[PDB]
DNA sequence: CGCTGGTTTTTTTTTTCATGTGCCGGTCTCACACGTGCCTGGAGACTAGTAAGCGCTTCTAGTGGCGGTTAAAACGCGGTAGACAGCG
DNA sequence: TCTACCGCGTTTTAACCGCCACTAGAAGCGCTTACTAGTCTCCAGGCACGTGTGAGACCGGCACATGAAAAAAAAAACCAGCGGTAC
């Protein structure tokens, strides 16, 4: 249903307290609870942060690769 | 509550601790208990056969010894 | 409001209790469990005192041994916490089980 | 455009071929030369009944087979598939072969 | 001297095959071969000492049966 | 704009390929099976010597139950460190 | 990340103990006699030595399991283009 899993992130780190960064497995449970759902959504939300992390938009304040905290534009 | 309770929590702790073990799961306890039964079941029938062997009514020492030493387990200052 | 951190008393009980030789088991409830395991094989069956603390001594010595061998098993598997499944594995090992 | 087997579905064929077979997995000769070298540290001037060195070599075959299995269900329980000497050793040593 | 790399890694291999091993680190083909030997050398000193024993200079089957079952790994079919 | 529809990508599926394993019908070889004659070990019957069963005695131990202490268990509390699960 | 294990402090439990009295039953003595050994004989059933026959071990081949890589379909993650809105 719900689409932009970029901007699904967006208003789940939005929602997500001020961190040193914010985890994904903190966010994949926002997204699921919040918003019409399926299953590869965990697959794509992970699709979804590293392209993110790509563009230097999204940026990871702890961790490696898509198991760490992001942070956004500052 | 079976005799087997009995064996308590901070007993089952002490032989662990013994055993030189820091942490221990909530499910050992039972765990424990079931495999102590088994003990003692297979090491109690032989020693009771040794007494019945004897035709006596009374399990000594010796009866456990025997059945010890059988089961592999050979134990010393009891005789024997 | 003196608190130790969990696991200093753990470690303070282990070497105790390997200093000490001292039976962990409580002797009446064990004689209990002796006597009522006996039943199921023959009833009205009398124990000689020294019978019954051969059995206890044979029974605190396998298991400690037992603990032991469960020990390794949990921190084999980056573990410090022994689980059912440590046991299991000990046991099977040792031609004990399956 | 060659054909090839993922790693690991080769290992399984071998395992079902090799529990479904009993002839011995070690090469007859090489442990006939291990036998006589160690019996020598014993006494020199040995000779061996063929059947002797065969009953070795059963019970030696058999022994590792075990101790493998052992080995095994040691590298699994700590969430491995690939023995390795840390297994071997806690096999051991749980048996009692060792310290 | 030194047969024991006679124990093929190939052979090993087999061997794990046989108990079930599905993946086998480079440093087990040493580690084994450690094994084997202790086991022959308890094994075969046995056997050689029951082998003296009887004045004899040949290594009987008989020899080694007795010598495993001392050992506690009793085989079947060489006259046990 | 918010929609919405169709299409781009990610999943699952079907498939095709290939390969290897299992099976039958026909074939050779040798270990099974059996059969001989001979030997040894079994059974036999007898005699005597002994071990043990049975009853009697003794004596011991082991059992049951006494007061009440004081230690230990046991409960629940609250807070970390570790189980654990995922990623790369 | 999540909780279930430890280490703490109060409320409940019961084991320990140092003692006694009473008995079942362990243990030990003397009798009997029933059993087992240990002898001389007789004998056949089981051993080795040696025969020949059928089973299984082997072969090839073709049919069946399988796993792997490839083609096809489905599920779901998105761009536009649009109608509709107020400019
Ligand atoms: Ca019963
Ligand atoms: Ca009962
Ligand atoms: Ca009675
Ligand atoms: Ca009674
Ligand atoms: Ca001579
Ligand atoms: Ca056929
Ligand atoms: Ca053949
Ligand atoms: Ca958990
Ligand atoms: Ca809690
Ligand atoms: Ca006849
Ligand atoms: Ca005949
Ligand atoms: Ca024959
Ligand atoms: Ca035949
Ligand atoms: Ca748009």
């Amino acid at each position: 249903d719900h689409p932009k899993y970029s901007d699904m992130i967006v208003a789940a780190i939005q929602a997500e307290k001020n961190r040193a960064g914010s985890s994904r497995q903190s966010i994949q449970k926002y997204i699921k609870s919040h918003y019409k759902v399926g299953e590869n959504a965990d697959s794509q939300i992970k699709l979804s942060i590293k392209r993110l992390v790509t563009t230097g938009v999204l940026k990871q304040t702890k961790g490696v690769g898509a198991s760490g905290s992001f942070r956004l534009a500052k | 509550r079976d005799n087997i309770q009995g064996i308590t929590k901070p007993a089952i702790r002490r032989l662990a601790r013994r055993g030189g073990v820091k942490r221990i799961s909530g499910l050992i306890y039972e765990e424990t208990r079931g495999v102590l039964k088994v003990f003692l079941e297979n090491v109690i029938r032989d020693a009771v056969t040794y007494t019945e062997h004897a035709k006596r009514k009374t399990v000594t020492a010796m009866d456990v010894v025997y059945a010890l030493k059988r089961q592999g387990r050979t134990l010393y200052g009891f005789g024997g | 409001p003196h608190r130790y951190r969990p696991g200093t008393v753990a470690l303070r009980e282990i070497r105790r209790y390997q200093k000490s030789t001292e039976l962990l088991i409580r002797k009446l409830p064990f004689q209990r469990l002796v006597r009522e395991i006996a039943q199921d094989f023959k009833t009205d069956l009398r124990f000689q005192s020294s019978a019954v603390m051969a059995l206890q001594e044979a029974c605190e010595a396998y298991l400690v041994g037992l603990f032991e061998d469960t020990n390794l098993c949990a921190i084999h598997a980056k573990r410090v916490t022994i689980m059912p499944k440590d046991i299991q594995l000990a046991r099977r090992i040792r031609g004990e089980r399956a």
